[PDB]
């Protein structure tokens, strides 16, 4: 380019140089020698520039295992759990929900006698974060709450960009 | 109860249990009868994309659910901009979008910025910016983000040859299980036990250019009458 | 060549519901790109 | 300019969108004219989701040099897009009869092209213009 | 020519819905634009 | 609910002549092990950041 | 050697619900990678 | 770099020494 090479000329003639950017032609005026040199560096300035072409390779690979296996136990009658943050959901917020859960009747005698059905959402919200197998087996109102899971992961990743530059020349991509 | 899955069994069976109708008695002898929301089970099969199936047996509900999700997609845009040589062209298709800062305006979508200069024959060196955008909803952000791939390099491409800038090849493959373990692992029952979640994506960008000079007149012609 | 060791490794386990052949694997070292089994199949027809 | 002045926060300012077409020939002594030429084709879009309205702007800005009365073609875009989609079960979408009951396929092909031409015309003589403005009238 | 030989490989099993010809796929190398196959078809006649 | 939420281990009421005697026992045993290495590869006397 | 101690005591009474080759434990000192067991036993067949 | 190497240069040319980028070459004018 005229601009660069006007710039860089301007050392070498210390004569003007000035370049013409719309036809990217640059005109020198000098004496005969001092000509005949920048010639020889414009010649030598000129030179065509090879372009390289860069091509990324990006490799990414992820695996993943876990296995999360207990047993949990309670008794709600007099409460007493044994009980886990380990796992996916303890033993209390469970039996809790599931009685929760279960029909209320409300008596007033004399002979009024109501029935009810009760909410899940504490239910609801203590089997949402189950990832597994989450399995109550009551025995004798002692419920034991069995929980286990084999979470296997992997990722695999390619991508390579590739960005054609000139040389000596900056490529954003 | 598994998450890969696009609804867990806990909200289907509590959205069922919520949509049956309930009766609510008080003796003494009034009886009374309600229909329940489907609020909680239209909530959980929104979320559905795919077979999910529920077989009730004894009181154990299985809920299968299976999908094959298959896309694809083709795109090819070129983007022709003649230019003075040495001068410069902006060439846009595509919006302004406001963006907060206050606010200012930002163009998107197709657009090819090149300043050529010309070898005194045939090859032609190009100082490229070329970008292909678009809006995409901001989630969650302060405000829109741009989808936005571009490159802006300085290529040297023959006369009439095509020469490749840029590219793009990516690959993924993400796999994905729970099981109980052990019941899992048997060959013939373990699939009742597992969920499998599997997905392979695949990309490909080239981005080429061809450069084509005019001189005569009669090029310019040439070119425009089969354009046009 | 090692994390193409671990790549085929995992094509031999492979995706249990999609084909094998979509796991991507790095080409053997020096050989740049290769198209798909099916695709290459496809290419020698025509 | 044919299209409107609409207003764009930033405050507020009057932004211009439309047709428009700002043009700086100068003629070579005989026959090409070269141009500089700045060419919007635009309008104005819905703001979803934006804090203000978008415009929907096509613009090339180059300088062409071009033959007295031949045409010649500034700009383009030549753009195809074919997306596919699909969903099945899958075992079940597989069968070829009674695969079409569980598979939902979505197919869409767009094609689009822009060409922007440009013809000048020298008017030297009053002849030249009364010719020209007689047969646009 | 690779890209090109995957939209060839797109054509083959193409648009279930759609006619294959509606696929965008690359000219060969160095041919430039060509009409569509009816539009060509089309055009011989006039 | 609030008393049990905190329960980490084995909480078992043992109730005899309305005495209720809790007894609460746990071992919490934990462990990690971790190797990352990253490598960067550089022009002598230049700087990488990774 | 003192952590590589550590690790390979980790090793003799390992992950119990897991293999005990998925433990990281550092090579003997100065010999870089290897690959896991199983890998490796596949690398040999290929 | 040439942007290095003509910095470096001035000393010991005290001539002048001028870097073009684009090549990444140095031209350098002086006695022999």
């Amino acid at each position: 380019k005229a601009e660069d090479l006007v710039e860089v000329l301007k050392g070498v003639s210390e004569v003007m140089i000035a370049a013409h950017a719309d036809t990217n032609s640059l005109v020198l005026t000098a004496p005969q020698d001092i000509m005949n040199a920048m010639l020889e560096v414009i010649g030598q300035l000129d030179i065509r520039r090879a372009q390289v072409l860069i091509e990324a390779l990006i490799v990414e690979m992820a695996e993943g295992d876990g296995i999360n296996l207990g047993v949990q136990w309670g008794s709600l009658e007099s409460g007493s759990v044994i009980q886990y943050g380990n796992t996916g959901a303890s033993i209390g917020n469970v039996m809790i929900g599931l009685e929760e859960a279960k029909d209320t009747t409300q008596t007033k005698a004399v002979n009024e006698t109501t029935t009810t059905k009760g909410d899940y959402t504490k239910l609801a919200s203590a089997l949402s974060s189950i990832q597994g197998a989450a399995v109550s087996i009551a025995m004798g109102d002692w419920t034991a709450l069995i929980n286990a899971v084999s979470n296997d992961s992997s990722s695999n990743i390619l991508s390579s960009p590739s960005i054609t530059v000139m040389d000596n020349g900056e490529a954003s991509f | 109860q598994y998450g890969n899955t696009g609804a867990s069994i806990g909200n289907v069976m509590i959205g069922l249990e919520e949509a049956k109708d309930t009766t609510q008695t008080k003796a003494v002898n009034e009886t009374t009868t309600t229909k329940g929301d489907y609020t909680k089970l239209a909530s959980a099969l929104s979320s559905i994309q795919g077979a999910a199936v529920s077989i009730a047996m004894g009181d154990w509900t299985a809920l299968i659910n299976a999908v094959s999700n298959d896309s694809s997609s083709n795109i090819l845009s070129s983007p022709s901009i003649t230019v003075m040589d040495n001068g410069e062209a902006s060439f846009i298709v595509g919006e302004e979008v406001p963006v907060i800062t206050t606010v200012d305006r930002k163009e998107v979508g197709i657009k090819l910025k090149v300043v050529p200069q010309i070898n005194e024959g045939n090859s032609v060196q190009l100082n490229i910016e070329q970008e292909v955008s678009n809006v995409l909803g901001a989630n969650g952000a302060v405000d829109v983000r741009f989808a936005k791939r571009q490159l802006n390099t300085s290529v040297m491409v023959q006369d009439g040859q095509m020469l490749v800038l840029g590219g793009l090849i990516d690959e993924r493959a993400l796999e994905s299980e729970s099981k109980v373990p052990l019941l899992g692992d048997i060959p013939l029952l373990g699939q009742l036990f597992r969920s499998t979640s599997s997905q392979v994506e695949k990309k490909n960008l080239m981005v080429f250019i061809k450069p084509t000079i005019i001189r005569d007149g009669v090029t310019a012609d040439g070119i425009t009458q089969r354009k046009y | 060549n090692y994390i193409r060791a671990e790549q085929l490794f995992r094509a031999e386990k492979g995706l249990r519901l999609l084909d094998d052949a979509s796991v991507p694997v790095l080409p053997k070292f020096g050989d740049d790109r290769r198209h798909s089994p099916e695709i290459q199949a496809f290419i020698e027809q025509m």
